[PDB]
RNA sequence: GCGCGACCCCAGGUCAGGCGGGACUACCGCUGAGUUUAAGCAUAUAAAUAAGCGGAGGAGAAGAAACUUACAAGGAUUCCCC
RNA sequence: AGACCGAUAGCGAACAAGUACCGCGAGGGAAAGAUGAAAAGGACUUUGAAAAGAGAGUCAAAGAGUGCUUGAAAUUGCCGG
RNA sequence: AACCCGGGCGCGAGCCCGGGCGGAGCGGCCGUCGGUGCAGAUCUUGGUGGUAGUAGCAAAUAUUCAAAUGAGAACUUUGAAGGCCGAAGAGGAGAAAGGUUCCAUGUGAACGGCACUUGCACAUGGGUAAGCCGAUCCUAAGGGAAGGGGUAACCCCG
RNA sequence: GACUCUCGGCAACGGAUAUCUCGGCUCUCGCAUCGAUGAAGAACGUAGCGAAAUGCGAUACCUGGCCCGUGAACCAUCGAGUCUUUGAACGCAAGUUGCGCCCGAGGCCACUCGGGCGAGGGCACGCCUGCCUGGGCGUCACGC
């Protein structure tokens, strides 16, 4: 699937591409997500 | 993913695994004859692992 | 519950299995082959007959 | 080398087979020397021991001890009598392990079935003698 | 009895309705020795082994 | 740029596996070809001017063999003599 | 100017019964090299080897003469000796 | 079975041997035996960073004490001329 | 017998004895066998000395003071002080690959190119839990199974 | 009055020498198959403590046929059985695993119509022989 995982750029914690959000420890709806770059070099 | 998955390998990896145990403090002692070294046994760091 | 299982075990027939010999009802059952080389499940069972009065009298820690 | 058709001479093969042993040749390791008055009553000159028999030590240091076979070991045939051991450096007591070549029986554990055996080898040896 | 057995010419003078029952028995009981496994008892080895040959001995003569 | 230093450590992939056939870490796995027993192919490879070591290797070793040898020895498949119960008995005569 | 049931050739299925495909170390049957030798080398030699391939048995394989022949006789066939 | 070899020899392999190990793989591939008549296989005590050491005990023998028969060479220390 | 040391004979190849050690096999004459004699071969294998207590353990300047624990502390662990890492000369999540290296407890012969109480060394136990993550189902260069036919055949096209 | 040369003593190191030989080498006799009724090759289990080994097989050093009469095994065991899984490997796939479909007696509930459990079996390697199935080829019977 393109779509890979969304890895969060505060705490850096990955979470879907369902989930809305991030919640690695409160990160909760902090939104701060962005996919995985669907792959490289 | 899973930690490449498959079965197949990943047991018979895990039995030489088991298989890489010391030998059991008692075929030292009934004995025949040895400076049991067992020897078959097998290290993170060093050589290779094989099949 | 925590079994260790044969390696040509399922899920369904742990579930019959367990069902049988203890005489409970279990709900769901997690299947793992093992660095043993050996089949660990955990066996999940209904609230009617509770693990730890079920394991008494083959006790276990 | 020297005659009979038979399987066996053999200098390499039986000093093999005789020291590890294989079943019947470990049963003939634990033949030992009769006492004269059972070697004529029951007319031979050795016969397999036993664990309720009696048997005197010729051998060793321990020469001239009579004891009850306590057991005897068929891997490495070699027997344990009673009171026939050796003090550890602890001080504990522990069986010195004799080979029956050393020792001469001097009392049977009859049996019936074994003293069957005793009445057969008594009726082969009468053909030799008279 | 309540004790353990078993001799080769006894199985084969039951039935095969009692040797499946003795077959049942033994299987329960080994069930136990697998509990008392944890325990670790010396009567727990001796016995985990003949157990193992009387199912082997009903198993063959089935 | 080049040769060995660097080119040992691009290697990350994988050829050479386990065959099912021999048990033995030879089979290229994307060629799908072992070069140890032949797999898939019909008839186990075997090569006569891979002599001494392989060959032995090849005629394999490790088995039961007792097991047929001991009806090679006997040569028929019945058995019956069921001597020794309480009389007792028949094997002895008279 | 014609359809139908039946005989007879081919084909597919089907379950049955029966055999075969892989193996054992060499022995035991086609294809088929080179180093080398000929102080070079090309016929020749190494060698119908090795090797590759296929397949058998406890042994194979070969066999009761359109044979030998150089006479005048022998009398299936292997092998040993020469 | 032997005018064979006898542990650098004989098989690669006397033992845990096609083992340990090398190579992606085809394939390659070692070193590896011996206390003692009997384990009697070193109690008890002192010491010590640890091992070990001291003292003593067993045996015909411990420079027979555990890859322990014998114990060369090449070499090291101490020491003697 | 072997070994070590010397004594005697023989030009001599070599023979012989004495002492110690060793602790079971060893000769001589004749007649034969032959894996039958080394200093060497960039000889092989093994062992061993000098080289040497020598080279290396040197460029991110990285620790320092107290203290814990310990038979033992420059390097284990606490605090403070001081820095360094910044698309990651040392942050987070993962693919392959490894293959149990993870956690805990107990050690310390070997390792760590040093110390070590420590460790990714040693030993023993323990841990990985999927209807909703991934495998799994699909199909893409192609591996192709399926005539016929070359090819003894392996094997190869379709 | 150093440190150093040569030889020896005492010891170590080292493992030659000598003997030993649960081994080969070689020669020779004997004997001689194992297979799709799963051999042979290998996997991983299998123990009280199990890493070796040989031995076995999801039944698991197997095993069938405590001392005065049925325990034990290269006693011989010219004796026979399990023989998991892969492996010719044969239902299909495959890095020694997995897989989805069909058929199923007999238990059950509805207890009328139906369902739903369950062992076990099956899912082109090739060829022959017996059975079904269809045209094609020359035709008889038959009405036109």
């Amino acid at each position: 699937y393109n779509q890979d995982k969304m890895i969060c750029r505060k705490c850096y914690a990955r979470l879907h591409p369902r989930a809305v959000n991030c919640r690695k420890k409160k990160c909760g709806h902090s939104n701060q997500l962005r996919p995985k770059k669907k792959i490289k070099n | 993913m899973p930690s490449h998955k498959t079965f197949r390998i990943k047991q018979k990896l895990a039995k030489k695994q088991r298989q890489n145990r010391p030998i059991p403090y008692w075929i030292r002692m009934r004995t025949d004859n040895t400076i049991r070294y067992n020897a078959k046994r097998r290290h993170w760091r060093r050589t290779k692992l094989g099949f | 519950l925590v079994f260790i299982v044969d390696l040509k075990a399922d899920k369904k027939k742990i579930k019959a299995a367990v069902k049988k010999m203890y005489d409970i009802q279990a709900k769901k059952v997690n299947t793992l082959i093992r660095p043993d080389g050996k089949k660990k499940a955990y066996v999940k069972l209904t609230p009617d007959y509770d693990a730890l009065d079920v394991a008494n009298k083959i006790g276990i820690i | 080398m020297k005659r009979n058709p038979r399987v066996t001479s053999s200098r390499r093969k039986c000093r093999k087979a005789h020291f590890t042993a294989p079943s019947s040749v470990r049963r003939v390791l634990m033949s030992a020397a009769l006492s004269t008055e059972l070697r004529h009553k029951y007319n031979v000159r050795s016969i397999p021991i036993r664990k309720d028999d009696e048997v005197q030590v010729v051998r060793g240091s321990y020469k001239g001890r009579e004891g009850k076979v306590v057991q005897v070991y068929r891997r490495r045939w070699v027997i344990h009598v009673e009171r026939i051991t050796r003090e550890k450096v602890n001080g504990s007591t522990v069986n010195v392990g004799i080979h029956p070549s050393k020792v001469v029986v001097t009392k049977l554990k009859l049996d019936k079935d074994r003293k069957a055996i005793l009445d057969r080898k008594a009726s082969g040896r009468a053909a030799d003698k008279a | 009895m309540s004790s353990g057995k078993v001799k080769a010419g006894e199985l084969w003078n039951k039935s095969k309705d009692d040797l499946t029952k003795q077959l049942a028995e033994l299987k329960t009981e080994l069930g136990q020795l697998r509990i008392q496994k944890v325990a670790s008892s010396g009567s727990k080895l001796n016995r985990i082994h003949d157990i193992r040959k009387s199912i082997a001995r009903v198993l063959t003569v089935i | 740029m080049g040769k060995g230093t660097g080119s040992f450590g691009k290697r990350r992939n994988k050829t050479h596996t386990l065959c099912v056939r021999c048990g033995r870490r030879s089979f290229h796995l994307q060629k799908s070809t072992c070069s140890s027993c032949g797999y898939p192919a019909a008839r186990i490879r075997k090569y006569n001017w891979s002599v001494k070591a392989i060959r032995r290797k090849t005629t394999g070793t490790g088995r039961m063999r007792y097991m047929r040898h001991v009806p090679r020895r006997f040569k028929s498949n019945f058995r019956e003599g069921t001597e020794a119960t309480p009389r007792k008995r028949a094997a002895a005569a008279n």
